[PDB]
């Protein structure tokens, strides 16, 4: 089966500058497994980024989470880049701070 | 603690 | 409340590219604690949580062992369905298998399982009696008879039983200053703009533990759960959760709707309005 991904972006607290926060990038209902997420700030990757909570739902459907500490500015903005075979070209997701 | 699984 | 262990475990063959790649993360309730991967330079068991400290080098051997022979095994069964199913060994194919049990507040067993599929569609699985298996295609039926043959349902329902309720205690025991905590929710609600002279209501619960918790916005007492938006519960990065909930209303009358939090951390509901 094949199913597109659900691409999530959002911090832990809500955002305030030069307050240290951590952001988020959830990669939700998608098949096959291989896939590939990339956390962006300014346009670049962010180096060391965490990948974590690997999981399935029912319909065996997986499940991960990519997450960074950061300290927003009011300059700096930030996304998540996702390639996976459902999708011709890549996908990119950005973080929109008054959500 | 985990499994030792069986064979398919 | 109740409490459970669960273990996900994927194998993916990459023709091409060298050996499949296998997974095991490990959960006590919704939260990750240890996991194996295979694309590790050095694949060892590691601890994703801080309590698991408490355990000696010899857990961490032992684990390591297990699971290395989890992964050759899994490398055998990618090969294995090949042939089940008549297929090439030129394309990609996944296995994956759900394990665990749960405990009531008490500690005593409420159920045990374990269930698989192959390229996302159920396969093979343990029966709620944990001693019988059900099989979703002639491919599992193959498999059904040779684990009847080999004693498989004894092994693992000893394993649910026995092993599985009594380390899952353990955690709850070793890791209780994080696993039976109470983080409660802190909510706010936003408003967006709309064509049509109408506004998105968004309601927003931050920072709770555990997991479950309920969103629904109302209108005149009754519950809007027939049109609301809304996203699955998720992990915030730090051990905590976050959701929300969205609901559409006509410019002017945002005063009438009303957000309201259920969680265990609050004694009563919370209820917000923008
Ligand atoms: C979490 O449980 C501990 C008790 O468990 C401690 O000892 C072993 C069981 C082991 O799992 C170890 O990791 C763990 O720390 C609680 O601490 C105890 O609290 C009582 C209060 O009556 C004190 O008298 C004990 O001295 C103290 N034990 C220790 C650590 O010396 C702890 O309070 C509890 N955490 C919470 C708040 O839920
Ligand atoms: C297996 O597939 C081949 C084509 O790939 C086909 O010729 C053959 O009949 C199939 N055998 C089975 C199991 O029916």
């Amino acid at each position: 089966i094949q199913k597109t991904p659900q691409i999530q972006v959002y911090s832990r607290h809500p955002p305030e500058n030069g307050k240290p926060n951590i952001l988020n990038c959830y990669v939700t209902q998608f098949h096959p497994p291989h896939i590939e997420i990339q956390m962006l700030k300014n346009g670049k990757k962010i180096p060391k980024v965490e990948m974590s909570d690997m999981s399935f739902s029912k319909d065996w459907s997986f499940y991960i989470l990519a997450h960074t500490e950061f300290t927003p500015t009011e300059t700096d903005t930030y996304a998540c880049r996702v390639k996976h075979d459902s999708m011709a070209e890549p996908k990119t997701v950005y973080w929109d701070r008054d959500m | 603690r985990g499994y030792v699984y069986q064979g398919l | 409340g109740p409490h459970s262990l669960r273990y996900f475990v994927t194998a993916v063959s990459r023709p091409g590219l060298g050996e499949p790649r296998f997974i095991s993360v490990g959960y006590v309730d919704n939260t990750e604690f240890v996991r194996f991967d295979s694309d590790a330079e050095n694949p060892r068991y590691e601890p994703r949580a801080r309590w698991m400290e408490q355990e000696g080098p010899e857990y961490w051997e032992r684990e390591t062992q297990k699971a290395k022979g989890n992964e050759q095994s899994f490398r055998v069964d990618l090969r294995t369905l090949l042939g089940y199913y008549n297929q090439s060994k030129g394309g990609s194919h996944t296995i994956q298998v759900i394990s665990g049990c749960e405990v009531g507040s008490d500690g005593r067993l409420l159920r045990g399982y374990q269930q698989y599929a192959y390229d996302g569609c159920d396969y093979i699985a343990l029966n709620e009696d944990l001693k019988t298996w059900t099989a979703a295609d002639m491919a599992a039926l193959i498999t059904k008879h040779k684990w009847e043959q080999a004693g498989e349902a004894e092994r693992l329902r000893a394993y649910l039983e026995g092993t599985c309720v009594e380390w899952l205690r353990r955690y709850l025991k070793n890791g209780n200053a994080t696993l039976l905590r109470t983080d409660s929710p802190k909510a706010h609600v936003t408003h967006h703009s709309r064509p049509e002279d109408k506004v998105t209501l968004r309601c927003w619960a931050l920072g709770f533990y555990p997991a479950d918790i309920t969103l629904t916005w109302q209108l005149n007492g009754e519950e809007l759960i027939q049109d609301m938006e809304l996203v699955e519960t998720r992990p915030a990065g730090d051990g905590t959760f976050q959701k929300w909930a969205s609901v559409v209303v006509p410019l002017g009358k945002e005063q009438y709707y009303t957000c309201h939090v259920y969680h265990q951390g609050l004694p009563e509901p919370l209820t917000l309005r923008w």
